[PDB]
C-alpha cells in the first residue's frame, strides 16, 4: 500500500541523510583541536561519508566545539540560521554541553543550547575523538529513526 | 557659467576610493573559527589590521581569585590547549617558587621530558596548521598520526588525553607506567624520518617558498620591542633563549642548539622551528 | 621520427589527390549532365505553368550576355521538395 | 614563546590575583606591524606562523 | 610469486568467512574482510577475535552480534554493546581476555 | 668578453626561463635561412595538385609537356619519395 | 522550420540587438549582446564560416566581452537598473520588438519591402552558390592567404597592435 | 535582396541607434558600440563567404582586430572617467561647458 | 592497502567504456558495418551525394558495384 | 542537424536537473537563510565599490594580446603556402610583436601590476 | 590613391584584394569572375564618367551577378504563381518535382 | 538512432563524475595515510549516490540580494558547456566531427568563465564578488598560453580535425616532439581546472568557497559537476593531444582501451599534484604565468613554426 511505499522512499532519503552529512567545526577551543585529533588517519570520519565543509550554506551538522562567550554568542546564532536545513548542531565539550569550567564565569552563555537547539550532547572534557566520533555514530542513528514521509503522509 | 580655471586643473572631487573594511572571521577557515580580524585595503593591498580578539574571553584570571592552587591548575591546561603541560610547567614552577620548595631530582627530569614532548605536540600543529592554511593539506594528517602517540602517552602516564593535569606544585602526581620509556623511546626512533618527510615535502618547494619566504619580516629591535617572544625572536636573529640563558628545572643539565634564523621573514621561522623539533629530540 | 612520418603522408596525400584528379572527368561529365538535365526540367514545368501569364515568354535570359552563367541555386532546386533542398543548401554544412 | 604567570600571594591557601604572559598576546599584538605592506593571502601566512591559539591569547 | 601469495590470501579471507555468505555478511556489516582466531565470546554473541600480526589498534576487534537485549542490531552498530569485562580487553588496557 | 660570459651567466643564475626563451627565439629565427631543406618544403609543398592541371591545346613543337601521364617528359619527383 | 532555418536564427539575431540596444544593465546588456555573438555566428556557420564563426566565438564571445564584465564589475551603480527598474527601456524593448516583426510580415506577404533598399522576402537558401570546393576549404585558404598575399595588412595590423598596448598603459598610467 | 541580409543592416540601425540614443551608462553605449562592429563582422562575412571573394575573407579578421583596439581605447578612457568621478554616468560628463 | 581503490577506478573505465563503444557501434551498424564516411571537404560530401544517388535506396552506406554495369 | 539538436539536448538535459533540484527539495526558507553570508558576521554594504586599476589593466592587455593570437590562428594553413618564406618572415614577425609588446609591458612596470 | 605611391615604386599593397578576378589563393575562381572579368577590361582607358555609360550592359550584368535580384525575383513569382496555381487544383508537380 | 548515441555519451559522463567525488575523496585519502569512503556501500561504491541524492533533496536556499534569472542562468551554462566539450572528442570515431573541433573546443572551453562572473555578480556579496573576480582574472589570463600551445603543438599535425590527431601520433607520441610543451599544456589546463595549486578560485581556507561561497545544494551540484566534468575532459584532451594510441580500423575497441587507460591516470595525477602543492597566490599565478610562461611559450611557437619548414616536415592539411 501506500504506507509501504511511503517506507522504502524515505529509507531512501534516510540512507543519504545518515551517510552524507558533511559537517562543521566550529573551532572554538580545546574541543576544536580535539575534533582535529579525530581528522587524523587515525579515524578518518571520512571513511563514514563525512567530510569537513566550510560555508556553512553547504553543511548539514555544525559542531560546536569549545567554550562560547558572549561575544561569540549572536555570530554563532546567526550563522545557525543561515545553515540549510535540515540541520543538526553537535554540542562537543563540557564548555559546549553545560559551561563545564567556565560555567560561573560573566563571559561564558551556559550551555550552547541557550543559543541553539542542541541534537546531540557529547560530554568529555575535551571529549576522546572516538568519544566524540560515537556521538556522529548516534547522530546517523537519531537519523535513522526519522518518519519525515510517515508523517506527512498521516498529516 | 564660471570661468575655466587658469592652469586647467579643474578641482579634484571628494574621495572615490574607499578602504573596505572586511570582517574576517570567525566562520572563516583560516580565521582558526574564534577570530574577528578586521583590516582596510586598497586593492589588494592592506593598510592596517585590527584583530578583533575576545571570541574566546573567559574569566580564568578572575575565577583563579577564587579556587585553590590545586583548583586553579587545570585552568593553565586549558590556556594554550596546544602545549599541554608547558602551562602547567609555568604554574608549578611559579608555585613552588613561592613555596620555597623544589621538587625531587627525578620529577625535574619528568617535567623536562614531557615538557619537550609538549613541544613536539605544539611545533607539529604550529607547522602543519599553516601548512593547511598555506594550501597543501596533506602534511597534515601526514603527521597528525604521530600527534596521536604522544597523545596516547598522555594518557598512559596522566590518564586523559590532552589535559593532563599531570604537572603540579612539588612534582608530578603519578608515575610513568611500566616500560612507558620504551614506547615512546620507538616513537623517538621513527619520529626523525617523519621530520624529514617533512622538509622533504616543503622546505624546497618553491611554492611553499614563494608564499613564505620574504614575508612579514621584521627587524631585531621592532621585534624585542614589541615583547615579543620565543621564535619570533629568534627568527629575526636575537639570540635569546629561556632554556639556556635561565635554565629551569633541569634544562642545564642539557645541551640542545638553539636554531637562530638570518632573515625574520615567515620562511626562517620555519626552518627554525622544524631544527627545534630535532633539537627537541635531543632532549628526548 | 615525425619528419620522415610527415613525409610519408605527403606523399599518402598526393596519392590520395592523384586518385581525384583521374576522378574529375568522369564526374564533372556527370555533374554536367545532371544541373542541365535539371535546368530543363525546371524549364520544361516553366512552359506549363506560364502559359496564362499576360506577359511571360519562357527561360528569359536575364543576363544581358549570350555566355553561359552557372545556374544560381534558387532557380535549380526551388521547385523540388523539402528535402531536396535542405539536402542540398546545408547538406554537407550540416554532416556533424 | 615566553609563557609567563605573574601571580601575587595574599598568605592565604588560595590566589589573590594570577596574570599570566601569553606569548601570542605581544605576538597579536604586532600583527599590524606584521601586515604592512603585504598581500591579504599573505595575512594568513603570518597568522599561521605567529603560533596564535585564542585559548592563550583571549586568556 | 608475491601477487600469487596476496591473490591467495586474498581467497583464504572468503574460506575463513564461511565461505560466501560471510564474507558478503561481514563486508557489508563491518567492512572488514579480515579473518583471525577466536578469543572470547560474552553471552550476548559477540564474536571477538585477534591478530597479532596487524598492527597496534586493528590487531583485535570485534564484530557485534545480532540480537541486544530485545534491540535488532544487524545494520545499526554501537560501541556501548560491549560488556564491561570485555571492554577492559577490547580497548587494549589489558592484552588478555 | 669578461663582461658577456659574467653577465650571460649571471643572469642565467636568477633567471633560466627568459634566457631559454631567447636562446629558442634566436634560435629559431636563424636556421629557416640556412636550412637545406627549405626548398624542399616549399617543392613538396608546390608539388600537391590541390586542382586539378588543366591540359593544353597540343599545337605542336612543346616536346616539354608530356602526351600521356606516363611518358618521360613533364615534370618528376623521383626525389619526393626518397626524401 | 528547415525551409528558413536562417531566417530563425536572423531573427534571434535583431532581438538579441534590440536587447542591449535598449540600455538595460550593463551586466545584462552583455546577455543580449553575447545571445546575439552566438546566434550571429550561426549564421555564418550555415554560410561555410566555420573559422570565421569560430572565431567570434573566441576572441568576441569569450574575449572582448569577458573583460568588459570587469567594467561592469568596476561601475557598479548603486542600484541595478536592470529592465524592470525602469520603464523607458521596456518601452525600448517592447518598440524595439515592433518594427522588425512589422515589417517580417510585409516581407512575407508580397516580398517587395523598399525600406532604404530594395529587399526581397524570398528563403535564405536562395542566394547560395552550386560547386564543390575540392579539398581545399575556401574560407580556410582565404585566411592563410594572411601571411601569402596579406603582408602589408599584417604588418599594419602588427604595428597598429603594438600601439596599442603603448597608448593603453600611458592613458592608464595616470602621470 | 535576401531577407537575411536586412535583418544585419536593420541590426546595425538599432544598435547604431542605441550608441546614439544615449541614457546614463556608457558602458551601454560601449556595449552598442561593438555589438554595431559585430553586425558589421556579421554581415560582411555574408556577403564575403557568398560571393566567393577569396582573399576578401581576411578582411573580417581585420575589421575584427581593429575594432577590439577601440574597446581598448573605450574601456581604458572609462575607468579614467571612473577615477576623476568614481562612477561611469554620462550627464556628470559635462565639466566642459564653456 | 591501496588496492581497494581500484574498485572506483574500475567502474570509470566502465563509465568511460561506454560513449567509445557505443558511437563506434552506432556507426557501424547504421552505416552497414562500415564507419561513418567523414566528409571534412566539400569533395568528399558531393562523392557520398553520388552514392546515395547511384544506390538506388537513396542510402550512401550501400555499396554496389560491378554487379551493376553491363 | 546533429549539431544544434546536441546542444538542445544537453540544455533540456540541465534545464530538468536544475528544475527538479529546486522543486523536488522546497521545504521551507526563512529571511535570515537568505541573508548575505559574510565570515559569520553583519556585511556592512558592499559589492558596489571599484576595484583600482590592476584588474582592468591586466584584463585589457589579455584582450590585446588575445586579439594578436587572433591573427594567427591560420598558420597551420597557412604552412600549405606555396610561397613560405613569406610566411615564415610574416609569422615570425607577429611572433616577436607578441614578445615586443611583452617585453615593453615588462620594463615599464607592467605585470607587477598596482598594490 | 591621393598620392599613388605605389604606382610609383611599383609595390603592391592593396590592389592585389581590391578586385575578386586578380590572382586568387589555389587559383580557384570567385562566384562572378566571368562578369567582372569583361566589365574591368570593358572599362580600362576610358575614364570613370565615360564607362558610366559605355560599359554599362557588363556592369549591370555583373551587378546582377552579385546580387542576383532580378533572377531570384523570377523565381520569387513562378513560385507566387506556382502556390497561387496547384493550390486551387489545376496543375499537379510531376513525380520529378517530389522525387 | 542518433539521439540514443547522445544519451550514451552523456549519462555515463555524468556516471564517471559522481564516482570521482569517491576516486577524489579515496586517492587523497590513502595518499596521506587516511582510507577514503569505505563504509557507505562495498569500499564506498554506493558514497557518490549518497552525496548525490542528499544534495538534490536538501533544500536550495537563494540569497535575498538575489537576481534569480542570473542565478539560475549562470548553472545552467556551466554544466550545458561542460557535457558539450565531449561532442567532438575523437573516440574512436568522434561523435560530431567538426573539421575545426579544436577550436570549438577551445571556445566552449573560454566561455565556460560566463559561469564564474555571473555566479559572483547573482551572488551579490563582497566575498562572493571578490573571489569570482579573483576567478576571472586567473582563467582569463590562462587562455592565451592554453590557445598559443595548441597553435604550436597542431602545427605538427596538419589541421584542427581532432580526429586527424591519431594519424599523426601513429608511430610515437606527440609528447617526445613536444614535451616542454607538454607541461606547458598540462600545468595551464590544471589552472584553467580550477585544481590545487590552482585554487584561489575556490579558496578552500581562505577564500571560503569562491564562486560556491552560497551556492548550495541544487544548483551547487551543477558547479560541482562541471568543475569535475571538464577534468576529465580536459585530461582525456591531454590524453589524445600528446600521449596519442594506435587505432585499427577493425577494432576501435583496442584504441578505446588505450584512451581510456591514459585518460584516468591523467586524471589520478590531477589530485596527485592537489595532494603535494600548496596553494599559490594570485601575484604568484599573475606573475609566473606573464613571467615564466608566457615568453617560454611564445619562443616553443616560434620554435614549432618554423620547425617544419626546417626540416621539410610540413604536414598536410587533409
Ligand atoms: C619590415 C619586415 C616585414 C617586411 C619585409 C619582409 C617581408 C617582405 C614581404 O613579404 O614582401 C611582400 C611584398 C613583395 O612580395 P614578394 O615578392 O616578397 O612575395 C610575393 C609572394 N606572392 C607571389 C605569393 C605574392 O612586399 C611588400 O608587401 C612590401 C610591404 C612594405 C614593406 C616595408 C614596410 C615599411
Ligand atoms: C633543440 C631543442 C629545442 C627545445 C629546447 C627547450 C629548452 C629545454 C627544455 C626546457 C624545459 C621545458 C620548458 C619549460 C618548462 C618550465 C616552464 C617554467 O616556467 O618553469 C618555471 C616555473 C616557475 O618557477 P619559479 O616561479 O620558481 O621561477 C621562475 C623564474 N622567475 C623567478 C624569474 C620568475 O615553474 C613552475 O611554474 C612550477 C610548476 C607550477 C605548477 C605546479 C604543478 C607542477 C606539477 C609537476 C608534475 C607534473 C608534470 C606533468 C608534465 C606533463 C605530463 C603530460
Ligand atoms: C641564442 C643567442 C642569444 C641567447 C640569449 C642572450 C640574451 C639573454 C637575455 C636574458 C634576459 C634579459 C636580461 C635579464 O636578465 O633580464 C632580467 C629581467 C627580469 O625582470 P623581473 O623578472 O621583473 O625581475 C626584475 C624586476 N623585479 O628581465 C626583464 O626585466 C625584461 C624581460 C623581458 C621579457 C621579454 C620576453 C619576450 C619573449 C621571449 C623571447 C622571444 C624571442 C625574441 C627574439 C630573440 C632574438 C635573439
Ligand atoms: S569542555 Fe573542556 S576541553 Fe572543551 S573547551 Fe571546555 S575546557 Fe576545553
Amino acid at each position: 500500500r501506500g504506507e509501504y511505499v511511503v517506507a522504502k522512499l524515505d529509507d531512501l532519503v534516510n540512507w543519504a541523510r545518515r551517510s552524507s552529512l558533511w559537517p562543521m567545526t566550529f573551532g572554538l577551543a580545546c574541543c576544536a583541536v580535539e575534533m582535529m585529533h579525530m581528522a587524523a588517519p587515525r579515524y578518518d570520519m571520512d571513511r563514514f561519508g563525512v567530510v569537513f565543509r566550510a560555508s556553512p550554506r553547504q553543511s548539514d551538522v555544525m559542531i560546536v566545539a569549545g567554550t562560547l562567550t558572549n561575544k561569540m554568542a549572536p555570530a554563532l546564532r546567526k550563522v545557525y540560521d543561515q545553515m540549510p536545513e535540515p540541520r543538526y548542531v553537535v554540542s562537543m565539550g563540557s564548555c559546549a554541553n553545560g559551561g563545564g569550567y567556565y560555567h560561573y564565569s560573566y563571559s561564558v552563555v551556559r550551555g550552547c543550547d541557550r543559543i541553539v537547539p542542541v541534537d546531540i550532547y557529547v560530554p568529555g572534557c575535551p571529549p576522546t575523538a572516538e568519544a566524540l566520533l560515537y556521538g556522529i555514530l548516534q547522530l546517523q542513528r537519531k537519523i535513522k529513526r526519522e518518519k519525515r514521509l510517515r508523517i506527512w503522509y498521516r498529516r | 557659467w564660471k570661468p575655466p580655471p587658469w592652469n586647467d586643473v579643474d578641482p579634484p572631487k571628494d574621495t572615490l576610493v574607499s578602504n573596505l573594511t572586511l570582517n574576517f572571521g570567525p566562520q572563516h577557515p583560516a580565521a582558526h573559527g574564534v577570530l574577528r580580524l578586521v583590516m582596510e585595503l586598497s586593492g589588494e593591498m592592506v593598510r592596517k589590521c585590527d584583530p578583533h580578539i575576545g571570541l574566546l574571553h573567559r574569566g580564568t584570571e578572575k575565577l583563579i581569585e577564587y579556587k585553590t592552587y590545586l583548583q586553579a591548575l587545570p585552568y593553565f591546561d586549558r590556556l594554550d590547549y596546544v602545549s599541554m603541560m608547558c602551562n602547567e610547567q609555568a604554574y608549578s614552577l611559579a608555585v613552588e617558587k613561592l613555596l620555597n620548595i623544589q621538587p625531587p631530582p627525578r620529577a625535574q627530569w619528568i617535567r623536562v621530558l614531557f615538557g619537550e614532548i609538549t613541544r613536539l605536540l605544539n611545533h607539529i600543529m604550529a607547522v602543519t596548521t599553516h601548512a593547511l592554511d598555506i594550501g597543501a593539506m596533506t602534511p597534515f594528517f601526514w603527521m597528525f598520526e604521530e600527534r596521536e602517540k604522544m597523545f596516547e602517552f598522555y594518557e598512559r602516564v596522566s590518564g586523559a588525553r590532552m589535559h593532563a593535569a599531570y604537572i603540579r606544585p612539588g612534582g608530578v602526581h603519578q608515575d610513568l607506567p611500566l616500560g612507558l620509556l620504551d614506547d615512546i623511546y620507538e616513537f623517538s626512533k621513527n619520529f626523525s624520518f617523519r621530520i624529514d618527510e617533512l622538509e622533504e615535502m616543503l622546505t624546497n618547494n618553491r611554492i611553499w617558498r614563494n608564499r613564505t619566504v620574504d614575508i612579514g619580516v621584521v627587524t631585531a629591535e621592532d621585534a624585542l620591542n614589541y615583547g615579543f617572544s620565543g621564535v619570533m625572536l629568534r627568527g629575526s636573529g636575537i639570540q635569546w633563549d629561556l632554556r639556556k640563558t635561565q635554565p629551569y628545572d633541569v634544562y642545564d643539565q642539557v645541551e640542545f642548539d638553539v636554531p637562530i634564523g638570518s632573515r625574520g621573514d615567515c620562511y626562517d621561522r620555519y626552518l627554525c622551528r622544524v631544527e627545534e623539533m630535532r633539537q627537541s629530540l635531543r632532549i628526548i | 621520427s615525425m619528419m620522415k612520418w610527415n613525409r610519408e603522408r605527403r606523399r599518402l596525400q598526393i596519392e590520395d589527390f592523384e586518385a581525384r584528379i583521374a576522378l574529375m572527368p568522369l564526374f564533372q561529365a556527370e555533374k554536367d549532365r545532371r544541373v542541365l538535365q535539371m535546368l530543363r526540367e525546371n524549364l520544361e514545368e516553366e512552359a506549363i505553368i506560364m502559359k496564362d501569364v499576360p506577359d511571360w515568354k519562357v527561360g528569359e535570359s536575364v543576363f544581358h550576355t549570350t555566355r553561359w552563367v552557372t545556374p544560381m541555386m534558387g532557380e535549380l532546386y526551388g521547385l523540388r521538395t523539402n528535402e531536396e533542398i535542405l539536402s542540398a543548401t546545408y547538406g554537407f554544412i550540416w554532416y556533424t | 614563546g615566553e609563557f609567563g604567570v605573574y601571580l601575587v600571594s595574599d598568605g592565604s591557601s588560595r590566589p589573590y590575583r594570577c596574570k599570566i604572559k601569553a606569548p601570542g598576546f605581544a605576538h597579536l599584538a604586532g600583527l599590524d606591524k606584521m601586515s604592512k605592506g603585504h598581500m591579504l593571502a599573505d595575512v594568513v601566512a603570518i597568522i599561521g606562523t605567529q603560533d596564535i591559539v585564542f585559548g592563550e591569547v583571549d586568556r | 610469486m608475491e601477487l600469487v601469495q596476496v591473490l591467495r590470501r586474498g581467497l583464504q579471507q572468503v574460506s575463513g568467512h564461511g565461505g560466501l555468505r560471510g564474507y558478503l555478511r561481514v563486508l557489508f556489516r563491518a567492512n572488514d574482510v579480515r579473518v583471525g582466531t577466536l578469543v572470547g565470546e560474552d553471552k550476548y554473541g559477540n564474536k571477538y577475535y585477534e591478530d597479532n600480526k596487524q598492527f597496534f589498534g586493528r590487531h583485535r576487534w570485534v564484530i557485534y552480534t545480532t540480537e541486544m537485549n530485545g534491540r535488532d542490531t544487524f545494520w545499526d552498530v554501537d560501541g556501548s554493546m560491549v560488556p564491561p569485562e570485555w571492554h577492559r580487553w577490547l580497548h587494549c588496557m589489558t592484552d588478555d581476555p | 668578453a669578461g663582461r658577456i660570459a659574467s653577465f650571460l651567466k649571471n643572469a642565467w643564475a636568477k633567471e633560466p626561463v627568459l634566457v631559454a626563451s631567447f636562446a629558442i627565439g634566436g634560435l629559431a629565427i636563424i636556421l629557416p635561412s640556412l636550412s637545406p631543406y627549405t626548398n624542399y618544403a616549399i617543392r613538396i609543398n608546390r608539388a600537391t595538385p590541390y586542382n586539378y592541371p588543366v591540359p593544353l591545346r597540343d599545337d605542336g613543337n612543346m616536346p616539354d609537356v608530356p602526351s600521356h601521364p606516363q611518358d618521360p617528359q613533364g615534370p618528376s619527383l623521383e626525389w619526393l619519395k626518397n626524401l | 522550420m528547415t525551409m528558413y532555418i536562417a531566417f530563425i536564427l536572423s531573427t534571434i539575431f535583431v532581438i538579441g540587438f534590440v536587447g542591449f540596444s535598449s540600455k538595460p544593465s550593463p551586466i545584462y546588456g552583455g546577455l543580449g549582446l553575447i545571445v546575439s555573438g552566438g546566434v550571429g555566428c550561426g549564421i555564418v556557420l550555415n554560410f561555410g564560416g566555420s573559422f570565421l564563426g569560430l572565431m567570434v566565438f573566441l576572441i568576441y564571445l569569450g574575449g572582448m566581452l569577458v573583460v568588459f564584465g570587469y567594467t561592469t564589475a568596476m561601475a557598479t551603480e548603486m542600484y541595478p537598473e536592470v529592465w524592470v527598474s525602469n520603464k523607458t527601456v521596456f518601452g525600448a524593448f517592447v518598440s524595439g520588438l515592433m518594427m522588425e516583426f512589422c515589417m517580417v510580415y510585409y516581407a512575407l506577404k508580397e516580398e517587395e519591402v523598399e525600406i532604404i533598399f530594395k529587399f526581397n522576402g524570398l528563403g535564405d537558401w536562395v542566394i547560395y552558390d552550386t560547386g564543390d570546393s575540392g579539398f581545399f576549404s575556401e574560407e580556410a585558404m582565404g585566411i592563410a592567404a594572411l601571411y601569402s598575399y596579406g603582408t602589408w595588412l599584417v604588418i599594419v595590423t602588427g604595428w597598429s597592435l603594438l600601439i596599442g598596448v603603448v597608448v593603453i598603459m600611458e592613458i592608464t598610467r595616470g602621470n | 535582396m535576401p531577407l537575411v541580409y536586412m535583418n544585419i543592416i536593420m541590426a546595425f540601425a538599432i544598435a547604431l541607434a542605441g550608441l546614439l540614443m544615449y541614457r546614463s551608462h556608457l558602458m551601454s553605449s560601449l556595449l552598442c558600440l561593438e555589438g554595431m562592429m559585430l553586425s558589421l563582422f556579421i554581415m560582411s562575412t555574408l556577403i564575403i563567404l557568398n560571393t566567393h571573394f577569396t582573399l576578401a575573407n581576411m578582411m573580417p579578421i581585420i575589421l575584427l582586430v581593429f575594432a577590439a583596439c577601440e574597446a581598448a581605447l573605450g574601456l581604458s578612457l572609462l575607468v579614467m572617467v571612473s577615477n576623476t568621478y568614481g562612477t561611469d554616468y554620462v550627464q556628470n560628463l559635462n565639466l566642459l561647458q564653456c | 592497502m591501496w588496492f581497494e581503490i581500484l574498485p572506483g577506478i574500475a567502474v570509470m573505465a566502465a563509465c568511460l567504456f561506454i560513449p567509445g563503444m557505443a558511437t563506434a557501434h552506432i556507426h557501424k551498424f547504421t552505416n552497414g558495418g562500415k564507419e561513418k564516411r567523414v566528409a571534412h571537404f566539400s569533395y568528399q560530401w558531393n562523392l557520398m551525394e553520388r552514392d546515395r544517388c547511384i544506390s538506388g535506396v537513396n542510402r550512401y552506406h550501400v555499396t554496389k558495384g560491378l554487379e551493376n554495369i553491363d | 542537424m546533429n549539431i544544434m539538436l546536441t546542444l538542445l539536448t544537453n540544455v533540456t538535459l540541465a534545464s530538468l536537473l536544475v528544475l527538479i533540484a529546486f522543486w523536488l527539495p522546497q521545504l521551507n526558507a526563512y529571511s535570515e537563510k537568505t541573508s548575505p553570508y559574510e565570515c559569520g558576521f553583519d556585511p556592512m554594504g558592499s559589492a558596489r565599490l571599484p576595484f583600482s586599476m590592476k584588474f582592468f589593466l591586466v584584463a585589457i592587455t589579455f584582450l590585446l594580446f588575445d586579439l594578436e593570437i587572433a591573427l594567427l590562428l591560420p598558420l597551420p594553413w597557412a604552412s600549405q603556402t606555396n610561397n613560405l618564406k613569406t610566411m615564415l618572415t610574416m609569422a615570425l614577425f607577429l611572433l616577436i610583436l607578441l614578445a615586443a609588446s611583452l617585453a615593453y609591458e615588462w620594463t615599464q612596470k607592467g605585470l607587477e601590476w598596482a598594490e | 590613391p591621393f598620392f599613388d605611391v605605389q604606382k610609383r615604386l611599383g609595390l603592391d599593397l592593396d590592389r592585389w584584394m581590391t578586385i575578386q578576378s586578380a590572382e586568387q589563393p589555389h587559383k580557384i575562381p570567385g562566384r562572378c569572375h566571368a562578369f567582372e572579368k569583361e566589365w574591368i577590361e570593358c572599362a580600362h582607358g576610358i575614364g570613370g564618367i565615360r564607362a558610366e555609360k559605355e560599359c554599362k550592359i557588363e556592369f549591370d550584368d555583373f551587378v546582377e551577378c552579385l546580387l542576383r535580384q532580378k533572377t531570384m525575383k523570377r523565381l520569387s513569382a513562378i513560385k507566387r504563381q506556382r502556390d497561387k496555381l496547384i493550390k486551387e487544383g489545376k496543375y499537379t508537380p510531376p513525380p520529378h518535382h517530389l522525387g | 538512432m542518433f539521439m540514443i548515441n547522445i544519451l550514451s555519451l552523456i549519462i555515463p559522463i555524468l556516471l564517471a563524475v559522481a564516482f570521482l567525488t569517491l576516486v577524489e575523496r579515496k586517492v587523497l585519502g590513502y595518499m596521506q595515510l587516511r582510507k577514503g569512503p569505505n563504509v557507505v556501500g562495498p569500499y564506498g561504491l554506493l558514497q557518490p549516490i549518497a552525496d548525490a541524492l542528499k544534495l538534490v533533496t536538501k533544500e536550495p536556499l537563494r540569497p535575498g540580494t538575489s537576481s534569480i534569472s542570473m542565478f539560475i542562468i549562470a548553472p545552467i551554462l556551466g554544466l550545458s558547456l561542460a557535457l558539450t566539450m565531449w561532442v567532438p572528442l575523437p573516440m574512436p570515431y568522434p561523435l560530431i566531427n567538426m573539421n575545426l573541433g579544436v577550436l570549438f573546443m577551445l571556445a566552449m572551453s573560454s566561455l565556460a568563465v560566463y559561469s564564474i562572473l555571473w555566479s559572483g555578480w547573482a551572488s551579490n556579496s563582497k566575498y562572493a564578488l571578490i573571489g569570482a573576480l579573483r576567478a576571472v582574472a586567473q582563467t582569463i589570463s590562462y587562455e592565451v598560453t592554453l590557445a598559443i600551445i595548441l597553435l604550436s603543438v597542431l602545427l605538427m599535425n596538419g589541421s584542427y580535425t581532432l580526429s586527424t590527431l591519431i594519424t599523426t601520433q601513429e608511430h610515437i607520441w606527440m609528447i617526445f616532439t613536444s614535451w616542454p610543451l607538454a607541461m606547458m599544456w598540462f600545468i595551464s589546463t590544471l589552472a584553467e581546472t580550477n585544481r590545487a595549486p590552482f585554487d584561489l578560485t575556490e579558496g578552500e581556507s581562505e577564500l571560503v568557497s569562491g564562486f560556491n561561497v552560497e551556492y548550495a545544494a541544487g544548483p551547487f551540484a551543477m558547479f560541482f559537476m562541471a568543475e569535475y566534468a571538464n577534468i576529465i575532459m580536459m585530461n582525456a584532451f591531454t590524453a589524445i593531444l600528446f600521449l596519442g594510441a594506435s587505432h585499427d580500423p577493425h577494432t576501435p575497441e583496442l584504441y578505446t582501451i588505450n584512451f581510456v587507460l591514459k585518460t584516468l591516470a591523467l586524471t589520478i595525477t590531477f589530485l596527485w599534484i592537489r595532494a603535494s602543492y600548496p596553494r599559490f597566490r594570485y601575484d604568484q599565478l599573475m606573475h609566473l604565468l606573464w613571467k615564466s610562461f608566457l615568453p617560454l611559450t611564445l619562443a616553443l611557437c616560434m620554435w614549432h613554426i618554423s620547425l617544419p619548414i626546417m626540416t621539410a616536415s610540413i604536414p598536410p592539411q587533409s
